[PDB]
């Protein structure tokens, strides 16, 4: 919806550096 | 980010990296430095 | 050498430095990173001593407390070299840097100068009367209103003499200019005082005006920004 | 019994510490790629540097005027520093005196002198006494070696030797690696001594007067101290290691000028400039290196790794499993 | 109260007071004693 799109847009190399140390993020 | 940045600490050892510690000291003596580093890193990860 | 009593007493001018005297402190590459360092730097917005040379002769003797930031605004290359030492005689070692026609020579040993040393288009090079055996010698490629701004930083620590340099084409101006390391020397001397060197030629005749600024370094903590390349931008 | 490396179900059982596994998804372990080759890169310097005349010298200096020599741009060999004498003392702080043949140093400093027999223990970090505070002082972060050996047969003479002197009286303790050669008289009293001997006016030098007759704990000893500086630099001096051709685009283990690691080396695009040797990253680890035989920059990247999970129903129903590799596009397993 | 009281325990060193440790014995073992005290106090702060 319109409001959902606005809310989604409102909220937003380091990842590779963290991954090379052994810390990962899992998907929902 | 702070967990990543903790890796540069020395914790009283002679260096912050392991390979140079293992490439400069005999096995009888490197154990203390390795133990210090391991204990520090374990404590940091547990706190996280 | 001759003695004259025509000098006019006048204190050197005092000016201020805004954001000058930032040099690379380590030999390691970093890209797009904010870093913190603790080293001998030049405090921001600090007063520095300004001498103007055109007649009037201004080559005083100044201390060497911890380090020197030497800046020169000039045209036609009047300022030539540098003398460093403790007592400036044959009783202690002295370091000497002179820019040749197409080379630079650095040497550390005993020397002898007059009370007011000077340099006499160059055909005659007579700055020192005697020179005993010298330990370290070095020869290298030349280091090169007013149209030239040259910045140099001289340090002496850990038994090493460090020379950092930078040049720029253009009352110092604003802006930021990092200084790349130039020379390291394994000398190991006492070092307490220094004195500059300018070139004069007999010649209606017009004398190029030059100005040079002296500032002193202190231990401070800085926060430096490295951009996408290895360039310090702030 | 269960073999923990036969099939994924056995690995799951070995991780869970049970012989029955129920329905679910379990995280077993991680997968890596092992190295295949090995390379070593050292500078091409082949000449030697002065060690014979440092030890095989005629006359060493006094304690207060200890001799200092700088060693650089050579290839160091320490095998010759074994047969100095039948018995000698060799103590290294910060390094072990068996592994210093495959280490690269920036600058070597050698300090040589001669010491009273029982004061050898005083040349050490953070020790007080007579020569450790008035003649020769060492820092508390020392990284080097100390060698001491007997010199009775060479130094002591029957006729009398008085060419060795030390200092006993001084205002304040010396800064580390600082020398004094002053001879100005001591001023214990309140009145000037006008440069003449007398009470409270003592000449701050003393003699040894070694004779072949004193006890075993009093003969002169010859002492040499080696100081290193293990930091980042062009690495002027280091020892006898044979080089090998470098490989690229393959997970191998490498030894670049003393830095050991494992990974993949790739051509670099970083904008290095003359004085920059290597580089770092956000986490303060080495990312780029410069080969000290071709002056080109290479990037280091650890070879592939990831996580493995096992999806199975209960062991009561079936023994079939499925394998999930996390975060990898399996066209490039 | 317990945080304050934790300041007077040796943690395996010679004494709680550190100037006595520095004055009595040489730096090589004083470093170990100091490290022990620092680790203990940091652990107490973390628990608090």
């Amino acid at each position: 919806s319109f409001i959902e799109d606005l809310l989604f847009n409102k909220v937003t190399d380091l990842i590779c550096a963290q991954k090379f140390k052994g810390l990962t993020v899992l998907p929902p | 980010n702070t967990l990543v940045k903790q890796l540069s600490s020395k914790f009283g050892a002679i260096s912050s990296v392991l390979n140079d510690i293992f490439s400069r000291l005999d096995p009888p003596e490197a154990e203390v430095q390795i133990d210090r580093l391991i204990t520090g890193r374990l404590q940091s990860l547990q706190t996280y | 050498c001759v003695n004259l009593t025509t000098r006019t007493q006048l204190p050197p001018a005092y000016t201020n430095s805004f954001t000058r005297g930032v040099y690379y402190p380590d030999k390691v590459f970093r890209s797009s990173v904010l870093h913190s360092t603790q080293d001998l730097f030049l405090p921001f917005f600090s007063n520095v001593t300004w001498f103007h040379v055109i007649k009037r002769f201004d080559n005083p003797v100044l201390p060497f407390n911890d380090g020197v930031y030497f800046a020169s605004i000039e045209k036609s290359n009047i300022i030539r070299g540098w003398i460093f030492g403790t007592t400036l005689d044959s009783k202690t070692q002295s370091l000497l840097i002179v820019n040749n026609a197409t080379n630079v020579v650095i040497k550390v040993c005993e020397f002898q100068f007059c009370n007011d040393p000077f340099l006499d288009m160059e055909s005659e090079f007579r700055v020192y009367s005697s020179a005993n055996n010298c330990t370290f010698e070095y020869v290298s490629q030349p280091f090169l209103n007013f149209k030239n701004l040259r910045e140099f930083v001289f340090k002496n620590i850990d038994g090493y003499f460090k020379i950092y340099s930078k040049h720029t084409p253009i009352d110092l101006p604003q802006g930021f200019s990092a200084l790349e390391p130039l020379v390291d020397l394994p000398i190991g001397i006492n070092i307490t005082r220094f004195q500059t060197l300018l070139a004069l030629h007999r010649s209606g005749w017009t004398a190029g005006a030059a100005a040079y600024y002296v500032g002193y370094l202190q231990p401070r903590t800085f926060l430096l920004k490295y951009n996408e390349n290895g360039t310090i931008t702030d | 019994a269960v073999d923990c490396a036969l099939d994924p179900l056995s690995e799951t059982k070995c991780t869970l510490k049970s012989f029955t596994v129920e329905k679910g998804i379990y995280q077993t372990s991680n997968f890596r790629v092992q190295p295949t080759e090995s390379i070593v890169r050292f500078p091409n310097i082949t000449n030697l540097c002065p060690f014979d005349e440092v030890f095989n010298a005629t006359r060493f200096a006094s304690v207060y005027a200890w001799n200092r020599k700088r060693i650089s741009n050579c290839v160091a060999d320490y095998s010759v520093l074994y047969n100095l004498a039948p018995f000698f003392t060799f103590k290294c702080y910060g390094v072990s005196p068996t592994k210093l043949n495959d280490l690269c140093f920036t600058n070597v400093y050698a300090d040589s002198f001669v010491i009273r027999g029982d004061e050898v223990r005083q040349i050490a970090p953070g020790q007080t006494g007579n020569i450790a505070d008035y003649n020769y002082k060492l820092p508390d972060d020392f990284t080097g070696c100390v060698i001491a050996w007997n010199s009775n047969k060479l130094d002591s003479k029957v006729s009398g030797n008085y060419n060795y002197l030390y200092r006993l009286f001084r205002k304040s303790n010396l800064k580390p690696f600082e020398r004094d050669i002053s001879t100005e008289i001591y001023q214990a009293g309140n009145k000037p001594c006008n440069g003449v001997a007398g009470f409270n006016c003592y000449f701050p030098l003393r003699s040894y007067s070694f004779r072949p007759t004193y006890g075993v704990g009093h003969q002169p000893y010859r002492v040499v101290v080696l100081s290193f500086e293990l930091l980042h630099a062009p690495a002027t001096v280091c020892g006898p290691k044979k080089s090998t051709n470098l490989v690229k685009n393959k997970c191998v283990n490498f030894n670049f000028n003393g830095l050991k690691g494992t990974g993949v080396l790739t051509e670099s695009n970083k904008k290095f400039l003359p004085f920059q040797q290597f580089g770092r990253d956000i986490a303060d680890t080495t990312d780029a290196v410069r080969d000290p035989q071709t002056l080109e920059i290479l990037d280091i990247t650890p070879c592939s790794f990831g996580g493995v999970s096992v999806i199975t129903p209960g062991t009561n129903t079936s023994n079939q499993v499925a394998v999930l590799y996390q975060g990898v596009n399996c066209t490039e397993v």
